[PDB]
RNA sequence: UUCAACCAUCAAGCCCUGGGCUUGUGUUGGGGACCCGCGGCUGCUCGCGGGCCCUGAAAAGCAGUGGCGGGCGUGCCAGCCG
């Protein structure tokens, strides 16, 4: 891959929070 | 009173001598100021040193244009300290930095006419080589007979 | 020509085998893709400047005909035409080949960064670059692409033989059978690359190959090298080598006159 | 209100609701066209075609005077090009019905004096040369007139060519027009003796001569062949100066 | 002066971080009553 | 106060034009043109601004007419960035002439109000009227420098002048290098 | 040879003064700008460096 | 004007017998919207988050720089609801994200985001834990002025 | 107080009817191993040009060679050549 879209991607460990499930 | 250091890295091509002089001039007058340049090529190494005639107008100058985004390179730009600035550092600064073809004097190198003793000592150097290379061959094998260097 | 044939074939032989030799201390595959180089040194320098497009060598044995290389073949635009000429009326070992067709345009929006190129130069072996746009690739493809001479974009002609061109009404292309036998050459053919120096490197063949081959390919690039790509032609040629990339080199043909002519000669 | 939308999309960035809202202002420099439409003005003034061809002396001096005129931002240059489209179909009209009756060499300009419909008809015609715009008048207003005295001009010349049983307004050739004919870019067609005073001669017009007014007044007086100097423009009857078939050559030089 | 050296320098940082347009024309008032514009009716 | 970017985009705006101006020079290598002098970048090197006060396009919209041989072809090509031109018609010529026509006489722009003034500085080349004059420019007769040079460079108007919310902007965007051929004729309609 | 006199542009202002239709008016090169007070912005006055 | 044209262009393939997507592409927009901005984040689909400094009320978007620090995202805030309503076609917009772009942009997009992580969010780690205001008068100001230059006096 | 785009998306010339050849000069900077070719250097080494990897458009003195013109012998040229 690229060093960009390493960049884009980086988020924190935190997991992400959803309101619902979703298709 | 005392001068100010300031090294700034990153440099976008185009961003030169004469181009920082200006543009740093703007924040106060320069004493000196050196591109660091690759001596083969006459290239930047996208990275400088400017010496400003005040101190805190240099380090006004680096807080202003430290990580400033410049034609895709986010700018470094650092205040050195008087203790840590090279008494060489400025050495080659205000003037040119010429672009030499040095690939073009050898190829002339080559050009010229030499004399029948240089091409004397030419063909004993090249039966040395010759017979240097010779005896590193007979480990792998192999046996060439070349034909002998008819002298002028 | 100068060159003896029968001691270029035992230089074949005993450089393979000390590549063998030097390899077994898997070790057939490091045998196998080790390219046998041939190395001509001059009296003057070959050229005035760097040429950034390589002369095209014919050869009875060619190269890349491995079925694990991979090759860019960039095109003007548009890249869609080149891409259905591929997916529909190509061999079906050149469509296999194939691994990337990419115009100029798509080639400068997408590659301009220098990690892009990196990772674009690594992808691939081999890349073929349609005459119309090739004087453009140095800018689009930069020092990633021509600091070395090994993967630097092969001349094909691809265009029309005879206002704007609009892409999309008209591609201004040959025949397709005519490009297939483009690329196939191109893809074949020995490179010569040429800088002002004393030293060319032409790629020649590999050490798993046999030594006939090895020494056919070497004595028809010595020919057509000498005559087309050397000013002076064998005047200037003062010596030839056979080596490996880690071996030493092998001398074929070297020379009694150490000087161009007698003008070199003054008293 | 139109114009201040129009700075909102050009100061947003929406370059094309820009474009197509100001298509919407019908301005003259791309419509050759005054800004708004005077229709309705001119049979508020005019309440009898007798009344507008008594006006016509003012309104045909202005338009002929302006025709050879640079642009400005009061009259822009597609604006002049119909001031002179308009006058050439007037003296089209002018020509096919013989009503051309005198004209008057003087030191400021070409008089001419025609009949139409028992109306006599004076205007001043300026010689071609360049005009000096002065700041001793008020160009925007003289402009205003000028686009007043088109709308009057278009009516009155479509009122006359249906009067004679033409198609108006006539076929414009803009290639000719481009390769310089002027008078000779139109092509008059039909709907669906002073007058034969030149009828039988051929008359080549030398580079040095007048050749619009020249060309007007043996048109009108019954000239059917009349050729000149290449560089005068396309249309002539012949171009070589050898032509036997020339009978007359109107020259004036020394 | 060293004062007027500080504020050179203050002036290209402020040009070079904000911009250039760091003035605004104010209407010039002879009275202190405001009175309602008037406008289109 | 000046920024960083625009050195960075000056320096290589100068950079390439050298390039383009050494490749012209290494590489070398009659009908009527009509020139019109466009805004393009700032700085102009020492050549093509000497070619540029040779052909007095000094003003942006000023227009003169060239007669292209192979120094004229070359100088035209060096100072392409900054020119706009093409085969002007007749129409083109003769409404130039009649309508922002002035002459070179004393070193004054004198009007063309009448045929004499064109008689007392052309008539030793046989040129004595407005017409004689078009004549030649049209037809690149042997006196065609002397026409040329007795015409002063055409002033022309910038259309978008009218409109308030476009004021500011050029008529001429500058890009279109080359020879606009037959549709140099557009622009010297819209600007004369 | 004919030097043309007069002004046309001229004579038909004057025509048009004279029967009346406008006013006889000068120009105006320059009006009178309206009076106003330079100041610095709240932002750029509070920029600290 | 460009969605009726797309519209056209889909209802024409239908009409043919073919797919939307065969003549229509995969979008790449600045996404916008409060409520939906909230949830990419949230959902840490969003790369770089633009703020308006001017949303009146405030509540709107004061959690969102928190929100943002909790999931990771690169944020700025930037001057102009209006200057970000012309983005997205509107009058005003409270914020903007990103979350993808195209091939030919994914460059300038990772220098966007490290140049807003290294000259804007370190510049502003700690002044953005500070209390503001508390600012003086002009004529109090020159009171206290000559108050304590009237004490160190005497 | 605009960080856009803009080379040849083919031309010209040879062979003289074959679709081939020639010219059109255009490359970010660093780092690591390591096989060579040729120039000097007593020689090491230093140059010039290739071969193999690494890298966000990354960066912390080490600057090194001779002249025409131009500017005030010259750590000066948004000018060239060597």
């Amino acid at each position: 891959g690229l060093k960009a879209d390493e960049i884009i991607a980086q988020r924190s460990a935190l997991p992400a929070v959803s309101v619902r499930k979703r298709a | 009173s005392q001068p100010g250091v300031m090294y700034i890295a990153r440099l976008p091509h185009g961003f030169y001598e004469h181009e920082l002089r200006g543009y740093f001039s703007q924040f106060g007058e320069i004493t000196r100021l050196r591109v660091v340049r690759n001596k083969k090529t006459g290239a930047s190494r996208h990275r400088a040193f400017i010496e400003f005639a005040d101190a805190e107008v240099a380090d006004i100058a680096a807080r202003t244009m430290d990580k400033y985004l410049l034609f895709g390179h986010i700018l470094t730009c650092k205040i050195v300290p008087p203790a840590q600035v090279h008494p060489d550092l400025f050495k080659g600064a205000n003037r040119r930095f010429k672009v030499v073809p040095w690939n073009k004097m050898a190829g002339r190198q080559l050009e010229r006419p030499l004399s029948e003793s240089q091409w004397q000592v030419k063909v004993a150097k090249e039966e040395q080589r010759r017979a240097a290379r010779a005896e590193k061959l007979k480990e792998m094998g192999y046996e060439f007979e070349a034909p002998a260097l008819k002298v002028p | 020509i100068p060159v003896d044939p029968d001691q270029t074939l035992k230089a074949c032989k005993a450089l393979l085998a000390h590549i063998k030799k030097a390899a077994a201390a898997d070790e057939e595959s490091t045998v196998a893709e080790t390219p046998i180089w041939l190395t001509l040194t001059t009296k003057k320098h070959i050229h005035d400047s760097h040429r950034l497009q390589p002369g095209k060598i014919i050869l009875p044995h060619p190269l890349n005909t491995s079925e694990e290389i991979s090759v860019c073949l960039i095109t003007a635009d548009p890249q869609r035409f080149y891409k259905n000429a591929v997916a529909d009326e190509f061999p079906e070992d050149l469509r296999a080949k194939i691994g990337r067709v990419i115009d100029i345009s798509h080639l400068k929006a997408k590659f301009k960064a220098y990690e892009a190129q990196r990772k674009l130069f690594s992808e691939h072996d081999v890349f073929l670059a349609d005459t119309r746009i090739i004087n453009r690739l140095p800018k689009a493809l930069g020092k990633t692409f021509y600091k070395t001479t090994t993967k630097r974009p092969i001349p094909v002609v691809l265009m029309a033989q005879r206002e704007k061109r609009d892409p999309l009404e008209n591609a201004n292309a040959r025949p397709i059978p005519e490009i297939v036998a483009e690329i196939r050459k191109a893809i074949g053919a020995a490179l010569v690359h040429l800088s002002p120096s004393t030293n060319t490197a032409i790629k020649v063949g590999y050490a798993n190959w046999e030594p006939e081959k090895l020494a056919a390919n070497i004595e028809t690039v010595i020919r057509e090298l000498v005559e087309r790509f050397v000013p002076q032609k064998w005047q200037n040629v003062r010596n030839f080598y056979v080596k490996g990339p880690e071996t030493a080199a092998l001398p074929i043909y070297q020379t009694d006159e150490l000087w161009l002519d007698e003008s070199k000669v003054v008293p | 209100a139109l114009e201040k939308k129009i700075s909102r999309a050009l100061g947003r960035g929406d370059v094309s609701n820009a474009a197509r809202l100001e298509r919407n202002a019908n301005l003259p420099e791309k419509t050759g066209k005054p800004r708004y439409t005077l229709n309705h003005i001119i049979r508020e003034r005019y309440p009898t075609f007798q009344d507008a061809l008594r006006d016509l002396d003012d309104c045909l001096s202005m338009l002929f005077l302006f025709a050879n005129l640079p642009s400005t931002t009061a009259v822009p240059a597609k604006m002049i090009a119909r001031c002179e489209r308009l006058c050439h179909e007037f003296q089209h009209y002018l020509i096919v019905t013989h009503s051309l009756r005198k004209s008057f060499l003087s030191i400021k300009g070409i008089y001419y004096q025609a009949n139409i419909q028992g109306e006599d008809i004076l205007w001043l015609v300026p010689y071609k040369f360049n005009q000096r715009i002065v700041g001793d008048v008020d160009f925007r207003i003289m402009g205003t007139f000028v686009e007043f005295y088109m709308t009057l001009l278009g009516f009155v010349n479509y009122r006359l060519y249906t009067s004679i049983g033409l198609k108006y307004p006539p076929k414009f050739d803009q290639v000719k027009d481009d390769q310089g004919a002027e008078l000779a870019a139109f092509s008059l067609e039909g709907l669906n003796d002073p007058s034969q005073l030149f009828a039988n001669f051929t008359f080549f017009l030398s580079r040095e001569t007048p050749r619009q007014p020249l060309e007007f007044i043996l048109r009108a007086f019954g000239c059917k062949r009349i050729g000149w100097d290449a560089v005068l423009g396309e249309g002539a009857f012949t171009t070589d100066e050898s032509d036997p078939r020339i009978t007359h050559q109107i020259i004036d030089r020394p | 002066s060293k004062a007027a050296k500080g504020a050179q320098a203050k002036k290209a940082a402020q040009a070079a971080l904000k911009g250039v347009h760091s003035h605004k024309k104010t209407k010039v008032r002879k009275s202190t009553t405001f009175h309602r514009p008037k406008t289109l009716v | 106060f000046k920024r960083a970017e625009k050195y960075v985009k000056e320096y290589r705006e100068q950079e390439r034009e050298k390039i383009r101006l050494a490749r012209i020079a290494k590489q070398q290598g009659a009908k009527l043109v009509f020139v019109i002098r466009i805004k393009g970048i700032n700085k102009i090197p020492p050549k093509p601004r000497k070619i540029l006060q040779l052909l007095r396009l000094r003003q942006i919209n000023n227009g003169v007419f060239v007669k292209v041989t192979k120094a004229t072809a070359e100088m035209i090509k060096i100072v392409e960035p900054w020119v706009a031109y093409g085969y002007p018609n007749l129409k083109s010529v003769r409404e130039l002439i009649y309508k922002r026509g002035y002459g070179k006489v004393n070193g004054q722009r004198i009007p063309l109000t009448d045929n004499a003034i064109i008689e007392e500085n052309l008539g030793k080349y046989g040129i004595i009227c407005i017409e004689d004059l078009i004549h030649e420019i049209f037809t690149v007769g042997p006196n065609f420098k002397q026409a040329a040079n007795f015409l002063w460079p055409f002033k022309l108007s910038n259309p978008n002048g009218g409109f308030r919310p476009r004021k500011f902007k050029h008529f001429i965007e500058g890009g279109d290098l080359g020879n606009r051929e037959e549709h140099i004729n557009a622009l010297i309609r819209a600007m004369n | 040879r004919l030097k043309p006199e007069g002004n046309l542009l001229k004579d038909r202002y004057r025509s048009m003064i004279v029967r009346g239709k406008l006013e006889a008016r000068r120009k105006i090169p320059f009006r009178k700008q309206a009076k106003t007070k330079l100041t610095e912005k709240w932002t750029f006055k509070d920029f600290r460096i | 004007q460009e969605k009726k044209e797309r519209l056209l262009r889909e209802a024409t393939a239908i009409k043919e017998g073919k797919k939307k997507e065969d003549v229509s592409k995969k979008p790449y927009t600045v996404k916008y919207g409060l409520n939906h901005v909230v949830g990419l984040i949230e959902n840490k689909k969003a790369s770089l988050v633009l703020i308006a400094n001017d949303v009146d009320p405030i509540e709107l978007v004061v959690f969102l720089p928190a929100l943002c620090r909790k999931m990771g995202i690169p944020y700025a805030i930037i001057k102009g609801k209006a200057r970000l309503g012309t983005l997205v076609h509107k009058k005003t917009a409270a914020v903007v994200a990103i979350t993808e772009v195209r091939s030919e942009d994914k460059n300038e997009l990772a220098k966007l985001i490290s140049a807003v992580k290294e000259g804007y969010l370190e510049k502003v780690e700690d002044t953005r834990k500070r209390w503001g205001g508390g600012i003086m008068g002009f004529k109090a100001q020159k009171r206290e002025e000559k108050r304590k230059k009237s004490l160190e006096t005497a």
